[PDB]
DNA sequence: CTATCCCCTTAAGGGGATAGGGA
DNA sequence: TCCCTATCCCCTTAAGGGGATAG
């Protein structure tokens, strides 16, 4: 897939995946266990965002991550 | 001598017992790079050096039986150099729980990869009754239990590094074998993921035969594979001396957070809570850390493994001293005053109190309680109507009775 | 590659890459602009770890990440 | 009418100018799914709906020249409906900076994918001299500049959506074409990543010809491709009116944090700081947000582009009013008392002060200054010995003089 | 449907002390 | 008897979630 190198191109990519799936910030927030506010913070200000948060939301998107070389 | 650790005929690394009595492990470089690469145990994350922490000892320890008597039982049989974990595993190393195959360094001695002796009805009656008063296996758990391989229509004994397909349990509780065989049929009927168990009858003896979920025939049907796994004490690298929360073991919060890392996190998280209700319904109090396992998957991934080792603490009331008010869950729920655990004092508000702190989807706690509310009755019927003609109607009666008693507490709200 | 689903299985995998590359917590900490202590915390306590941190370390390992479906 | 945004013959989306005069952009679903899928600008992250933020206006705005008298020159030439970004771009939309090709939504048009008119020495002398008193192009920057296509041995003019290979600059500073042809030759000699520029001479006019790094021939040499890019105003979705830090524009910190997100983060970061010293040494004060660019790579990746638009503020001292003590860097450095920015007041200690807060590897800051310390002299030579026989020896002299003057500050330490 | 907003109580990365860790 | 790294001290700052609601 496409290599991500920052919190912002990250949040962007995931927010994309949410929209292209018809999910709202609310339903994902319920499934996992965080408030709708957090998802919104993550999407617009991912810099100061926790790792558990990020994985929580990763899970709610039926997604996963993997490392690789930057070439 | 070091124990070479194998996993389905793959060289993982080596257990080494130092002069100081020091247990240590080093992954084999060829394993760190393998396709199938994964840590033996989550408490032992892939890395390069010699691992020296307590997790190494505790992990391997949690492969042998709980009771140190069972242990002497083993230092006798296969003449062990000690009751030490290393020394015992150097005898019954082959078919251990999970997937690990510990074979001494001085011992390629490769095991017939696929070999078995088709047992007779008397040989069986002998092995079954035996565990009361080539078979290099190891079963970890609360009670006395062996394991066998079912092929075709005969119960055979594995020979070599030949895996087993059934965990067979002997009657200890007066009818443990019957209690659990009920609990399982029930848990399946209610959608919970448990293994198909059958009852085997050998002359006089009566044993339970549980299908292993940590075993699977390869595609060709030519090789029996062991699936790597570990329980909640191994995962947190704790000694089996703390499997119960009341002793320092992991509880709901602990397990739940962890599950968040599962491959099937949201599903696992649900099932787990759900199982916290089930155990409450059938008054099961054996819900300790060593009774929950995760499968270990390529890369280090894990998902919750089916539920196992289910027994109901109901057929043990009244005529003895035990009473419903003395039944306490292994893992506590969030209460008004601290944490409540007494089955007969537990109510739906408690499960919802718990979900509340754990931040488990309140709506899903509502759906779980609700599903149980309207299924229990139908379940009990279908299970009862399955119980073989020779099934102790008191076990049925005792369980089926209190379940409804508790179930009432549900229907009255859902 | 391998799908990661938590902060812990993440830090483990990255720590591995570091060892099998002969890098120390100090040298990576210098290149990026972070404390050696932080690399340590991330490696042992990745749950409460910031996303910029994680990407900073991601870069110093000449790595990158990618989303994918959990199947 | 909407403008359909093209990028190397791939439909990215559409620019819409609403009644109320509200610019809006919506990515084509097909592009949101494409192999080549990437935002038009990092200030405009791929998503589904209509993008309405000021980032949409400012981005497209930043494709046109800054002096909006030059905008009237365009509203005059290609009769524009306004000096509005949308109305102008609907005329010269074809060859814009970066890789965007704005063609009216009406505007499909199969415009010659690859067509060009081999100019004469006199047509060239016409075009060059022209910008002082099919050619649908757009150059963004601080001074008056057009662009051409060099093929074979001739300077040709593009036809249709045909791309250009060189950004040509006309003499505004009396010899801006000579000043920058030096600094470029210098910057290459010192290893800084810059584009190869040449000086073209047409009769009387003298013009600069910079090879474009946002343009590249396909493998087959059958199509010239536009490499998507954008400057530091667009990246942060700022208006060109704030390109300078002293007006609100991004500075070192801002740029350095951003670069942390680069494909080549550590390398860029270095290259960037390094340039900040280079700029100091050759007294360049044109180091504004619009002079640094990132390439945009499939998926949203970006990496620093070579440096460009380099001029030295030295050949403008003394005889006029300007003095060395009046030269200030576009981007300030960290000082004892706030932030210093006066070139002749700047010292290595200021670069190391900066590197200190930004948490840029102190050692690497040491290596940069070092490397300059023992390179400058040799560089000046190799460059000076390249200046064509007709090069204004005051430009050389002036720059080469002050560079050493400042260079001393370095060699006395490194 | 997001996004701040008042309030929080377990505390990021990090300032650069700092002390066993292992080979 | 030594590099490596799991910790460990004190101040600026404060994840975010916790929960009311504001474009």
């Amino acid at each position: 897939f496409q290599k991500i190198y920052s919190p912002t191109q990250l949040a962007n990519a995931m927010k994309l995946v949410r929209q292209q799936n018809g999910w709202t910030q609310s339903e994902l927030a319920k499934k996992i266990g965080i408030k709708q506010a957090t998802i919104s913070n993550f999407e617009n200000n991912p810099d100061n965002t926790t790792l558990t948060t990020f994985f929580k939301i990763l899970q709610s998107l039926e997604l996963s991550m993997t490392l690789c070389d930057t070439k | 001598p070091k124990l070479v650790t194998w996993m389905n005929n793959q060289r993982v690394g080596e257990l080494t017992k130092l002069a100081n009595g020091a247990h240590t492990f080093k992954y084999a470089p060829e394993w760190l790079a393998s396709r199938y690469a994964r840590p033996l145990s989550l408490s032992l994350p892939l890395q390069r050096g010699n691992i020296t922490s307590d997790a190494v000892f505790n992990f391997f320890d949690n492969l042998l039986p709980d009771s140190p008597i069972v242990r002497d039982r083993i230092v006798k049989r296969y003449h062990a150099k000690s009751r030490q974990p290393f020394d015992l595993l150097s005898e019954i190393g082959r078919d251990s729980v999970g997937a690990v195959t510990l074979i001494p360094e001085d011992e390629t001695v490769t095991h017939p990869i696929m070999a078995w002796e088709k047992l007779t009805e008397a040989r069986l009656e002998e092995v079954l009754t035996a565990y009361k008063a080539d078979f290099r296996i190891s079963v970890a758990g609360a009670q006395e239990k062996t394991a066998l391989l079912r092929i075709g229509n005969d119960w055979c004994i594995p020979k070599g590094i030949t895996p087993t397909t059934h965990i067979i349990k002997l009657p200890i509780l007066s009818q443990s074998v019957d209690n659990e065989y009920y609990c399982l049929l029930l848990a399946k009927e209610l959608g919970l993921n448990v293994p198909d168990a059958e009852i085997i009858k050998a002359g006089n003896v009566r044993a339970l035969a549980v299908e292993r979920f940590d075993r699977r025939w390869n595609a060709e049907r030519t090789v029996l594979l062991r699936l790597p796994q570990e329980d909640m004490c191994q995962t947190f690298g704790l000694p089996s001396s703390v499997k119960y929360e009341s002793d320092g073991g992991p509880g709901i919060a602990r397990i739940m957070a962890f599950l968040m890392g599962s491959s099937e996190a949201l599903k696992d998280r649900y099932d787990f809570m759900k199982f916290q209700v089930f155990q409450w319904l059938i008054g099961a109090t054996q819900g300790h850390a060593k009774n929950f396992s995760v499968f270990i998957q390529a890369g280090g991934s894990y998902r919750l493994t089916p539920f196992y080792d289910i027994i109901s603490a109901f057929p043990v009331l009244g005529g003895t001293g035990i009473h419903i008010s003395d039944l306490k869950l292994a893992m506590g729920l969030n209460a008004s005053k601290g944490k409540k655990t007494a089955i007969d004092k537990i109510y739906p508000r408690h499960f919802l109190a718990t979900a509340k702190v754990l931040r488990f989807p309140e709506v899903q706690m509502h759906e779980i309680l609700s599903d149980f509310a309207r299924m229990i009755p139908a379940a009990l019927d279908n299970v009862k109507t399955s119980l073989p003609t020779d099934f102790p109607e008191n076990v049925v009666t005792a369980v089926e009775s209190n379940v409804l008693r508790l179930h009432g507490r549900l229907s009255r709200e859902y």
